[PDB]
């Protein structure tokens, strides 16, 4: 089988900015493992039949795991707009795999603030899909080349979610896990009964 | 480094105990409090954490449905109650808990409680 | 389903007094309670979350306790202002809430 | 979840020369540098020697120097005195069913 | 400065079904769950049920299972309760709120719990 119980279950999710990627081949991947998940999280998927796609298979299957609170989660979906989908982490419009998603505030909020998750919030452009970018580079607006310091029209880039328990769904954190399958030119040896 | 808990039990098949662990000794930055079980010569067995200000147990596989955790009216000291003692289920039970957030090594452990099932 | 006794319903206390209010769950809940305040004629408010925190705004008076099952809320001294009823709410990560019977103060 | 395979089953190093703990993961992909190794001494609560693969605790001596990353790991104890006469754990902090190792139990000649 | 408002009071009759709405005043109507909570006019506050604007799920009293119906429009950030075959038991001050974990780290002013001001349904 899959590995699936080293994904979805990892003690470190990394922050939106620097998703980690896992690649996982030589299976038989079984989708209905997840059932044990927290009682709601949103297993939708495109470009596959969510009823047919423990029959059709791949030649890799590439897992992205993150965290980002609950109002954004939205926009972990190809055609996307937003802080996430254009300067963290971008989709492409010809995706293929699947995006789970579930409510973690048991794991990864404390009453004092859970500030070890950042987001990107300035990056001078988009990004193109299936791209990241760990730069801290001093964000550059302003017409002053002072990049040592912080300025009127100078940031630093990365911004911190500040995971509360007393806070909404929507600021929640909401660790998501976005399988990216790809089909190619190679045997698949992924996919059984 | 050290976390006070209680002391030992001959308790009897059929019954139940309760292990406390007042880690009110020193001032911390994390909100977890994990239970580690050992038998008496075998190795340790990681059976669950109890979370600190909101008071959810997490069990692990084989430590489900007979261990409980649960914390007392401070937010300190911890409890886990071990329900239908049986025969094969002395052991050194363990409080460790973390030093930092995020930090899922055990750094403070506790002294260790001996629970004595027989007859 | 979990159902919360709370007890006292009906007490009455004098200005300067203390106050203690007992909400009592069914089976084991963790620090997953609030505490409210109906004054009559008005939206309630909330006083204590996570039973033991203090709201912004909301004197020192108030103070909660318990984690298991027993709860306890605890006015310090009871004022004029303080003369409404008491719900214990039982929060769950999935948003389902339970109130209770109410507690009515009177000076 | 990842059954830590610890070997071997009990050491003999006599002092003060080098003494290779080993402890190997069932991962797939890897605990990718987040073991943690134990040190109990009998009749005693377990210490924190190594957080990390490499980098040790406060309070520990510089001998017990750890190493690896991937799926197999190593502890190395250097100038191996009688006070370290102990059982050694190793805990993976990577999947939530975190698992202990076996226990290597280290004896001085 | 999020301030929830509501309908009005409502007069009905045993048999029919009420709509009630509970606008909310800010861009953030996404973010927090609105419940909805009933007050018959001497017992004690009663939990109806919740509207998550994230996913669009519901949950339900197990009282008020297959009689309420919850929906939402959020293009005017407005939640809609709809309440089905009323009877004299079913006479209550029915409370719009966002109970207690739907505070935001933007404007600390106003609570973590914010609540509306009550319709009173009568039969």
């Amino acid at each position: 089988l899959c590995p699936f119980d080293e994904v979805f279950n990892a003690t470190r999710f990394a922050s939106v900015y620097a998703w980690n990627r896992k690649r996982i081949s030589n299976c038989v991947a079984d989708y209905s493992v997840l059932y044990n998940l927290a009682p709601f999280f949103t297993f939708k998927c495109y470009g596959v039949s969510p009823t047919k796609l423990n029959d059709l298979c791949f030649t890799n299957v590439y897992a992205d795991s993150f965290v980002i609170r609950g109002d954004e989660v939205r926009q972990i979906a190809p055609g996307q707009t937003g802080n996430i989908a254009d300067y963290n982490y971008k989709l492409p419009d010809d995706f293929t795999g699947c995006v789970i998603a579930w409510n973690s505030n048991k794991l990864d909020s404390k009453v004092s603030g859970n500030y070890n998750y950042l987001y990107r919030l300035f990056r001078k452009s988009n990004l193109k899909p299936f791209e990241r970018d760990i730069s801290t580079e001093i964000y550059q607006a302003g017409n002053k080349p002072c990049n040592g310091v912080a300025g009127f029209n100078c940031y630093f880039p990365l911004r911190s979610y500040s995971f509360r328990p007393t806070y909404g769904v929507g600021h929640q954190p909401y660790r998501v896990v976005v399988l990216s399958f790809e089909l190619l030119h190679a045997p698949a040896t992924v996919c059984g009964k | 480094v050290q976390l006070a808990q209680s002391g030992s039990e001959l308790r009897k098949p059929g019954a139940s105990v309760k292990v406390s662990c007042d880690t009110s000794g020193h001032s911390f930055t994390s909100n977890a409090i994990h239970w580690v079980r050992q038998a008496p010569g075998q190795g340790l067995e990681w059976m669950g954490w109890i979370n600190t200000d909101t008071g959810t147990p997490t069990y692990a596989q084989g430590f489900t449905g007979r261990f409980v955790f649960s914390l007392d009216t401070s937010a300190r000291t911890a409890y886990l109650q071990i329900s239908s003692l049986k025969a094969d289920d002395t052991a050194v039970f363990y409080c460790a808990r973390e030093r930092d957030y995020s930090d899922y090594f055990f750094d403070y452990w506790g002294q260790g409680t001996l629970v004595t099932v027989s007859s | 389903d979990i159902q919360m006794t709370q007890s006292p319903s009906s007490l009455s206390a004098s200005v300067g007094d203390r106050v203690t209010i007992t909400c009592q769950a069914s089976q084991d809940i963790g620090n997953y309670l609030n505490w409210y305040q109906q004054k009559p004629g008005k939206a309630p408010k909330l006083l204590i979350y996570d039973a033991s925190h203090l709201e912004t705004g909301v004197p020192s008076r108030f103070s909660g306790s318990g984690s298991g099952t027993d709860f306890t809320f605890t006015i310090s001294s009871l004022q004029p202002e303080d003369i409404a009823t008491y719900y214990c709410q039982r929060y769950d990560d999935l948003p389902s809430y339970t109130f209770g019977q109410g507690t009515k103060v009177e000076i | 979840e990842v059954v830590m395979t610890q070997s071997p089953a009990s050491l003999s190093v006599s002092p003060g020369e080098r003494a290779t703990l080993s402890c190997r993961a069932r991962a797939s992909l890897g605990i990718s540098t987040d073991l943690a190794w134990y040190q109990q001494r009998p009749g005693q609560a377990p210490r924190l020697l190594i957080y990390g693969a490499s980098t040790r605790a406060t309070g520990i001596p510089a001998r017990f120097s750890g190493s690896g990353s991937g799926t197999e790991f190593t502890l190395t104890i250097s100038s191996l005195q009688s006070e370290d006469s102990a059982v050694y754990y190793c805990q993976q902090y990577s999947n939530w069913p975190l698992t202990f190792g076996g226990g290597t139990k280290v004896e001085i000649k | 400065q999020v301030q929830l408002v509501q309908s009005g009071a409502e007069v009905k009759k045993p048999g029919s079904s009420v709509k009630v709405s509970c606008k909310a005043s800010g861009g953030t109507f996404r973010s927090h769950v609105i419940s909805w909570v009933r007050q018959a006019p001497g017992q004690g506050l009663e939990w109806m049920g919740g509207f998550i604007p994230l996913f669009g799920t519901t949950i339900y009293a197990q009282a008020f299972q297959g009689r309420v119906m919850i929906s939402a429009d959020e293009s005017t950030s407005t939640a809609y309760m709809e309440l089905s075959s009323l009877r004299s038991e079913d006479t209550a001050v029915y409370f719009c709120a966002r109970l207690f974990p739907n505070g935001d780290p933007n404007s600390p002013e106003d609570g973590f719990d914010i609540w509306g001001q009550g319709t009173l349904v009568t039969v």
